[PDB]
């Protein structure tokens, strides 16, 4: 895996480059934010265990079926493994968070996941449902203040966001 | 410096201020440069002749050649003695017709290419409608571009993966009175109370359908099992004070010829809102 | 879906060639018009409960043997699914006001409607009284304005004669 | 490839668990150290063909023979000139993306795992590569923590040549 | 393949949700910076094949081992393909420049392009830089900022018109590699 | 776009987008004197199906310029032009002198039909036709036989068909067309598996055997695998690929089985450690930590979830799951 | 004849399906991009003698070498078919200004140019050479309108990368 910072560097290896004056002003920047991210990072990860369980919970409300005999999450071991998944997709997404680059979110979550739900006929549409409510649980954790100073965080809630709709996209 | 209209404009410094065509070489230190060029190679005696670059060219300049024109100084010295030609001396533009060469200050040697009206220089293009400038003293002409001549010698150093590759950032467009449903399903079941379904969304009227049985919000409320013993007599009170109001007094509207009735039996659960609560008023118990 | 985007790159494809000046010339078109097509695609997505229920129940105005035995109209499902694909179809019919063509009403609604109506025995000419219903109803300075009610009646007759 | 980040990431993945204040404070303190790495190695860019073509000439000065002996693997020719004055540059680039990153990765998968193999075959010397390190460490003109980053991973590469 | 329109509605289908209100603004938008677009897929395939040859040629300047016995575009026959692999590149990312989404893209082209550059061969490091000197162009050609040609416009600004071709063109290189 | 959720649509987003989206119907029986535009677009596309998306240059384009010209007044461009340029040199070079005969004859179900041989009568009837006739009548069986003039007006260009269900093959045959077909920006030059030279369904066109489809752009999308025997008898070797049987107790102990295909195996990263191992980088013997990349693996149920990490953290692709 | 009428009815017929909301929406396109280039076909058409002659003499300019004993312009004659051909160029992109696409060039002067130079031995990069001199003489306030420069350099350009 590789973060964003040595994403540039990757891309620059191959054109056997320095980084430029320009390209060291734009890593400053992320470095700026710094405390920013790790504030995002730091309130998904103490609310993970309640984001996951109130938003199965929230699906089971508005589909039903996924519970009756014959559903897809009708069991014990089947329910389990239901928010088992639900917790290992917070989790890369909380890792692309600090990392500021998806590449550990699909190289070891994302690749390899449309096949697993295709060979065992679980129902791709109610995955994604389950991921929108996980996001927007967080993008509204994310926008409130509770021992944060005040400042304009609107830049990093739009990187969570993209990382929700692409874990999303990758199973739809 | 000071004012361009003092001693008229027939100043050489202030003259190019008066016919704005450039206005870059004096909002940038660029004119100090060209001064400094004519010293170095001592073209103050014979006739030469320059191809000044517009405003406009200098705007149409690209992001990965304009930071390259300010971290390196030596950069900017040869293009702007890339535009200075001593070939042919102060040549109109009747002289430079047909294909040949040119000449610079300093830097190698640049084709040109002269066809009548159009003349290129090799990556630029002389505006011909204000072109054919001559000053007498110090004599050159000045002839007028819309790019600047880039020769590709120089800019094999400069590329667009340096990171002047151009992305916009895109943010997230919730609403304020969504994201204030969606944190109280963030804390735990035990602390978040109620709130803890929050999360699910309204459906569409045919999801409360006996083949889906999608679930309301009411549901999970104590609302539902209201199912109390005790009950109002309703005969005790006085005559006139027990009210009651139909939905409305008609057959069609309280059932259709279909069973699509919001009213009557059990599809007043298939009404297009009332899937959600405001259960966000009270507390967290 | 078909448009007028993907109508001309398909047709510069098949031919394999660079956007033209023809092709830039109908997107051209698309802006002219999008004015009107999205005054109905919002005046239609903001009261589509009361669109919808207005004629749910003029089909079973005009066809009240649907609660006959063994009909589509029998019990309380029925009536449900009935609802629901109405509601299907002007989705969709607000979903081609938004794209500009018959992209989604084809995709979605038409190809294989015949097939399904016919095996499990639903009467196509009660899925097309109530789309009926709904062409009539508007009144073309009422609800939206003339080119609005110009583009909202020809996607919904579309859907009619592809019923029938 | 090894960061700050990354191996706080994947000392996480490795258990199966969420990145907790264990991780949060290594990517803090990445964090803190990184004005310091970001001006090591503006200066370490922009000084680059000075320090380039002076560690070249530092290696003909201490070994002779390098600019004498025939053979494909001395520097005497033209051609074995140039191919030194690359190799110098791969030492240096190395260096600045390691002050980028914030740890000793992008020298580990680019420059060190495999090098005592294309050294002992195409008979390259590595004390070569040191003389040519003690020059950057000794000429970079840079002081303070400014210079601690920067010598921490020169030092890292003598190590491994050594 | 979906345009700008058609992508807000496979997303609506999802949820069985109506288009309107929230999501008409951002495609109300589309229609009014939408003059733009037409008048910067214009400024590209009017120089569509000056872009071509000399993302090609300065794809083998930088690395002249591409034309030796043992490169990849060495004939007479390789190097007319690899100037035709290119010119169908730029073709699919003006469709998607027209469109609006990257839909076009990603089907018709990137799309099984990985796997049938490791059949014939084709140096990945090599397609990248022939594709990023494309990207250089395009940009210069919509944000007017070209050396070499002055086309005319009309007075504003378009760096989100250059932002999204630039992101097209980093699929190219992310599929193949 | 991949999938099949998030459109209502399989097939397109399968690889089959481009060819689900033409007719090339050529509506006239002759081109009109005096316009060209019309014509030189059904000839082109008639090329693009033929040839298989090759690329055709001038010089060998005007080798075929006289039956061009036979086709705008005076010929069908079902029959008498697709027959006609099958004979031409440029198709007999790179489809039939380069392969062998039932590698060759697999290309003709694909160019000229548009699907894949079904078993081995398919093969074996237009192999007769070689052997007593030569290549001349060998290319008339495609077309004279039943097949070509039930299924394609002999004014329309052919079209791929051996996906779809009104085309009466097996469901083998579904499997097959995902080999041979690899979306639209590919040539049977630009195949893994037939490179203009080899036979692509050799084994598995022969005996109809299904294989799992991997779509085109996929994560995986780079996995290939080589043949080989495993019996005694045969003189085959073990441990090259996996399994496709799961034959014993190991089949429904750790519940119902399934076959993973992994791609992209390298020696730097396998540790728990997010970077390489710096050091010897090879143990004496001097081989990889994985000799092949482009494994395989059969694999229980309640074995699936520790296989998968144990894929994805040292560097493998997952390319396809199959249940056995 | 690719112009936009050509290209749904082509398109329309390819799917055997009638004139849809989507094809009516793309014929308004060219009602108002028309005034554009009805103009400055206008004024291509009462100045063509001028600006083949000004472009005539844009390329024995720039390659002088062709009025040399043994090459493509010896002689008056063969001047005068140099003229002849460029006043060609300049009435079929008077042609895809009123039909509104490059249908005329595509027929008469596109399809089979290459090999008819290739063959005759005449120089293309002279054919083009007289192409950029009328689309870098036209500057856009004066010679038309605003929108007029914009489809009649939107032609030429089309004709340079033809012919290169
Ligand atoms: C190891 C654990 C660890 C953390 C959790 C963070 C915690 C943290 N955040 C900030 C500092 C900050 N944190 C935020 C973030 C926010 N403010 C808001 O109103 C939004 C809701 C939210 C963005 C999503 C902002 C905006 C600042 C800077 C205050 C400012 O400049 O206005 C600071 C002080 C730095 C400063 O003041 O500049 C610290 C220690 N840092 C750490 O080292
Ligand atoms: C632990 C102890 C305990 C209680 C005391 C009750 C208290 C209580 N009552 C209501 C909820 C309510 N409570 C009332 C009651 C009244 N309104 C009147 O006009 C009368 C004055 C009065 C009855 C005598 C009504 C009418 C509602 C429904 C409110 C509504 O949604 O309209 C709710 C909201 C939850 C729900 O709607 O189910 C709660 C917590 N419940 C408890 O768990
Ligand atoms: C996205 C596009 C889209 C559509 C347009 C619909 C199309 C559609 N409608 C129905 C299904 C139906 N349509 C009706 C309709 C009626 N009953 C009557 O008495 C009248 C004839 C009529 C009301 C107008 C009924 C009753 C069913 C259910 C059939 C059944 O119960 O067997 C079905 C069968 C599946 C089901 O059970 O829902 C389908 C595919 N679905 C879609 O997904
Ligand atoms: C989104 C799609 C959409 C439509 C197709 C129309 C359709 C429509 N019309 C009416 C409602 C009505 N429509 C009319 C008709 C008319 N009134 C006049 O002044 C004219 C003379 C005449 C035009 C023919 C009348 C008189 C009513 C009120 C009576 C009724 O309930 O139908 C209603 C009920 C809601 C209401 O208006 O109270 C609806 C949904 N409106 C919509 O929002
Ligand atoms: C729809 C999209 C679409 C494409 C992108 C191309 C993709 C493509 N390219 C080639 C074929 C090729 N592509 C290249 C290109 C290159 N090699 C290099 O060294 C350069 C890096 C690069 C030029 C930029 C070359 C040289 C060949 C020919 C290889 C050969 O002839 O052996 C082929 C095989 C041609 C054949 O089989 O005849 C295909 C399908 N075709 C398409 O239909
Ligand atoms: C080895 C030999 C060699 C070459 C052939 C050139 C090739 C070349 N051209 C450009 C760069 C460019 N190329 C063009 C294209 C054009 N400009 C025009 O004046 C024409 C209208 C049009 C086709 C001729 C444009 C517009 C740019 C960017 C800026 C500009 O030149 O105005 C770039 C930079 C790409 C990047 O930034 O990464 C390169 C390498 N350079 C070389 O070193
Ligand atoms: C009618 C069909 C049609 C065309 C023939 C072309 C031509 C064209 N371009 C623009 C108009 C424009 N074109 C641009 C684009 C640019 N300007 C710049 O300074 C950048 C260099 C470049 C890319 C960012 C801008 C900024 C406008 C102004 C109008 C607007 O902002 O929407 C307009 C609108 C001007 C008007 O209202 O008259 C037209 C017609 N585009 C079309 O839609
Ligand atoms: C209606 C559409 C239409 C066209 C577009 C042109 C295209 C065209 N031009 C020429 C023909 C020509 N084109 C040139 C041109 C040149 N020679 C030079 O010295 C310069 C290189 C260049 C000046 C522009 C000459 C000299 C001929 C005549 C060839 C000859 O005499 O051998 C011919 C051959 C027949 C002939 O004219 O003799 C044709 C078909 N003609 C058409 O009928
Ligand atoms: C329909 C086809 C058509 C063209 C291709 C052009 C071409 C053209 N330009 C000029 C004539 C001219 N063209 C210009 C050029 C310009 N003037 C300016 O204000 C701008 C700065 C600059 C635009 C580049 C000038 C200054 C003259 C007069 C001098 C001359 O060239 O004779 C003439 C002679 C007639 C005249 O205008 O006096 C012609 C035919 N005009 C046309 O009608
Ligand atoms: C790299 C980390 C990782 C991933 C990505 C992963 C996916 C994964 N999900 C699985 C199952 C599953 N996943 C789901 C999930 C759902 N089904 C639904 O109905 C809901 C819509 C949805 C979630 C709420 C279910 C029900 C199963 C069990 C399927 C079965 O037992 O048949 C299994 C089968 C083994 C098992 O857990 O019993 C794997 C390997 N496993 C991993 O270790
Ligand atoms: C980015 C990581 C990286 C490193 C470290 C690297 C080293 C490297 N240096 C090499 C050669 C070389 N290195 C030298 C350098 C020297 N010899 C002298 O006489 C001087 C004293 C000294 C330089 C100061 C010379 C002369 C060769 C050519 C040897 C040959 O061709 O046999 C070669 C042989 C391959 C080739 O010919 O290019 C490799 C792989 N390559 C890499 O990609
Ligand atoms: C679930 C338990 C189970 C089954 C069903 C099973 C079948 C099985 N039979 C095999 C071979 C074999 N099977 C036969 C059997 C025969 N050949 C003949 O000519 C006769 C007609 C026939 C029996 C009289 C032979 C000769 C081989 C060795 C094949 C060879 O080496 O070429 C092999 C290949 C492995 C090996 O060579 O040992 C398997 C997996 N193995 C199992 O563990
Ligand atoms: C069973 C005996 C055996 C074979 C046959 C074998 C081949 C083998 N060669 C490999 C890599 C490689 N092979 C090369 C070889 C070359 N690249 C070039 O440009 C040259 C033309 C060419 C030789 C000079 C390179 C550069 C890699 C590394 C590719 C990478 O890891 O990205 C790998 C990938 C894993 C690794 O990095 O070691 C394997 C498995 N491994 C084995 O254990």
């Amino acid at each position: 895996m590789l973060d964003a910072f040595a994403k540039v560097v990757a891309q620059a290896d191959a054109r056997g480059e320095f980084l430029s004056n320009t390209q060291i002003d734009a890593l400053s920047k992320m470095v700026k934010e710094g405390n920013q991210r790790l504030d995002i990072v730091n309130k998904v990860t103490s609310n993970a265990s309640a984001i996951v369980t109130n938003s199965a919970r929230a699906l089971f409300a508005e589909q039903p079926q996924l519970i009756q005999p014959g559903g897809n999450a009708y069991t014990s071991r089947r329910m389990a493994a239901c928010l088992r998944d639900m917790e290992i997709v917070l989790r890369y997404v909380s890792y692309a968070m600090i990392a500021g680059d998806s590449s550990v979110l699909d190289d070891r979550c994302l690749n390899g996941l449309r096949e697993t739900y295709q060979a065992l006929g679980t129902p791709g549409s109610s995955v994604a449902v389950a991921i929108q409510k996980m996001k927007d649980a967080s993008v509204a954790l994310a926008n409130d203040t509770t021992g944060t100073p005040i400042g304009d965080c609107s830049s990093l809630v739009a990187e969570l966001a993209g990382y929700f709709d692409r874990a999303a996209v990758s199973v739809v | 410096a000071a004012k361009p209209y003092e001693s008229g404009y027939i100043a050489e410094d202030d003259f190019w201020r008066g016919r704005g065509i450039a206005a870059w070489v004096y909002a940038t230190g660029a004119n100090k440069v060209i001064a400094q060029i004519v010293k170095d190679f001592n073209l103050t005696d014979k006739k030469f002749m320059v191809f000044i670059p517009n405003d406009g060219a200098f705007a149409r300049l690209s992001p990965q050649l304009r930071k390259a024109m300010m971290e390196d100084s030596r950069l900017v010295y040869d293009m702007l003695a890339g535009h200075i030609f001593t070939s042919k001396g102060s040549a109109m533009l009747k002289d430079l017709q047909g294909a040949g060469y040119l000449q610079p200050a300093y830097g190698e040697a640049i084709g040109y290419v002269g066809t009548g009206r159009v003349i290129k220089i090799g990556n630029a293009q002389v505006i011909p409608e204000s072109s054919d400038i001559l000053r007498k003293n110090l004599g050159f002409s000045a002839h007028t571009l819309d790019t600047f001549i880039v020769p590709k010698a120089l800019t094999k150093k400069v590329s667009i993966e340096a990171g002047f590759s151009p992305v916009t950032p895109a943010k997230y467009v919730s609403t304020t009175k969504a994201d204030l449903r969606y944190v109280g399903a963030t804390k735990p079941a035990a602390v978040g109370g109620r709130r803890a379904m929050n999360l699910m969304k309204q459906q569409p009227f045919w999801m409360y359908g006996p083949p889906y049985n999608a679930v309301t919000q009411d549901e999970y409320e104590p609302i539902s099992a209201a199912a109390p013993k005790a009950f109002v007599d309703y005969q005790i009170f006085a005559p006139g004070t027990v009210k009651v109001s139909p939905d409305s007094v008609n057959a069609n509207e309280l059932n259709p010829v279909s069973g699509m009735s919001k009213y009557i039996g059990k599809t007043q659960k298939l009404v297009g809102d009332q899937g959600i609560s405001d259960r966000s008023d009270k507390l967290p118990m | 879906m078909k448009s007028v985007i993907t109508t001309v790159v398909s047709a510069a494809d098949a031919a394999g060639r660079f956007p033209s000046n023809s092709d830039l010339e109908s997107i051209q078109g698309n802006i002219q018009r999008s004015a009107a097509r999205l005054e109905a695609a919002e005046k239609l997505a903001g009261n589509h409960e009361a669109v919808v229920k207005e004629a749910g129940d003029a089909c079973f105005a005009k066809y009240a043997y649907l609660k006959n035995p063994g009909e589509a109209g029998e019990n309380q499902e029925k009536i449900n699914k009935c609802y629901r694909d109405v509601d299907h179809y002007m989705r969709l019919v607000n979903y081609c006001l938004v794209v500009g063509g018959t992209g989604p009403l084809d995709e979605w609604g038409i190809a294989g409607a015949r097939e399904v109506y016919r095996t499990l025995n639903l009467p196509t000419s009660a899925y097309v009284a109530s789309i009926a219903y709904t062409r009539d109803r508007l009144c073309v300075p009422r609800d939206m304005s003339a080119q609005a009610g110009v583009e909202f009646s020809a996607y919904l007759d579309y859907l009619i004669n592809a019923l029938s | 490839m090894k960061t700050p980040i990354t191996e706080a990431i994947a000392t996480a993945d490795n258990q199966g668990r969420f990145l907790s204040n264990t991780e949060l404070q290594a990517v803090n303190g990445r964090y803190q150290r990184a004005t310091a790495s970001l001006t090591a190695a503006k200066a370490l860019t922009g000084s680059a063909q000075r320090l380039i073509t002076g560690a070249a000439q530092a290696v003909y000065n201490k070994f002779p023979y390098t600019t004498q002996m025939p053979g494909p693997a001395y520097a005497s020719s033209a051609i074995g000139k140039a191919k030194c004055a690359r190799d110098i540059g791969y030492y240096l680039r190395m260096v600045t993306y390691c002050l980028v990153v914030g740890g000793t990765g992008p020298m580990d998968e680019y420059l060190v795992a495999g090098l005592e193999e294309i050294n002992r075959s195409f008979d390259l010397s590595p004390s070569w590569y040191i003389e040519a390190l003690q020059y950057i460490k000794n000429s970079h003109g840079l002081s303070g923590q400014v210079a601690n980053e920067a010598n921490a991973y020169i030092d890292y590469a003598i190590n491994t040549l050594s | 393949m979906l345009d700008a329109f058609s992508r807000v509605v496979v997303n609506s289908d999802a949820k069985a949700a109506y288009v309107g209100g929230s999501d008409l603004q951002a495609l109300k938008s589309f229609i009014a910076d939408g003059n733009k677009r037409l008048d910067a897929v214009n400024s590209i395939v009017s120089n569509a094949s000056c872009m071509v040859s000399d993302a090609v040629s300065g794809m083998i300047c930088e690395n002249p081992g591409l034309i030796s016995p043992g490169g990849n575009c060495y004939t007479n026959r390789r190097m007319a393909a690899c100037l035709r692999d290119g010119e169908i590149i730029l073709r699919y990312v003006s469709y998607a420049l027209l469109a609006g989404d990257a839909s076009v893209l990603e089907d018709r082209c990137l799309n099984g392009l990985k796997e049938t550059y490791i059949a014939l061969g084709v140096p990945t490091n090599s397609s990248i830089r022939a594709v990023s000197i494309m990207k250089a162009q395009a940009v210069a050609f919509i944000t007017n900022t070209a050396t070499e040609r002055k086309m005319s416009f009309a007075a504003g600004d378009c760096t989100s018109l250059a932002s999204e071709v630039a992101s097209y063109f980093d699929r190219v290189g992310a599929a193949i590699s | 776009r991949l999938g099949t959720v998030s459109g209502n649509s399989s097939l397109d987003k399968l690889g089959l987008d481009k060819f689900l989206s033409e007719s090339n119907r050529a509506y006239t029986p002759r081109a009109q004197p005096g316009f060209s535009s019309e014509y030189e677009q059904i000839i082109s596309a008639t090329y693009k199906q033929l040839f298989g998306n090759a690329y055709i240059m001038d010089s060998e384009r005007a080798e075929m310029a006289k039956q061009e010209s036979m086709f705008r007044d005076g010929q069908l461009t079902l029959k008498d032009f697709c027959r006609a340029l099958a004979k031409t040199e440029q198709y007999k070079k790179r489809f039939f002198d380069s392969r062998p005969l039932y590698g060759a004859i697999e290309l003709n179900f694909k160019n000229i039909l548009g699907r894949t041989p079904d078993g081995l009568e398919h093969y074996r009837a237009k192999s007769a036709v070689y052997d007593t006739k030569g290549y001349e009548a060998f290319v008339d069986a495609f077309f004279d036989d039943g097949e070509y003039d039930e299924v394609y007006d002999d004014y329309t260009v052919p079209f791929y068909r051996g996906y779809k269900t009104e085309a009466n093959l097996s469901m083998a045959a579904f499997t097959h067309f995902f080999r041979m077909v690899r979306g639209s920006s590919t040539s049977d030059k630009a195949n893994p598996n037939s490179m203009q030279k080899d036979i692509p369904l050799n084994y598995y066109g022969i005996t109809k055997t299904p294989l799992a489809v991997i779509a085109p752009g996929a994560a995986g999308t780079a996995y290939t695998e080589s043949f080989a025997g495993t019996g005694s008898w045969q003189s085959g070797r073990a441990g090259l690929n996996a399994a496709r049987v799961a034959l014993g107790v190991p089949a429904t102990a750790n519940g119902k089985s399934f076959r993973v295909e992994v791609t992209g195996y390298t020696q730097p990263g396998f540790g728990i450690t997010a970077g390489t191992a710096v050091g010897k980088l090879y143990k004496a013997n001097k081989l990889s930590r994985y000799p092949r990349s482009n494994k395989s693996y059969v694999v229980g149920f309640d074995e699936l979830t520790p296989l998968y990490q144990r894929i994805t953290k040292n560097g493998g692709t997952i390319a396809s799951i199959t249940p056995l």
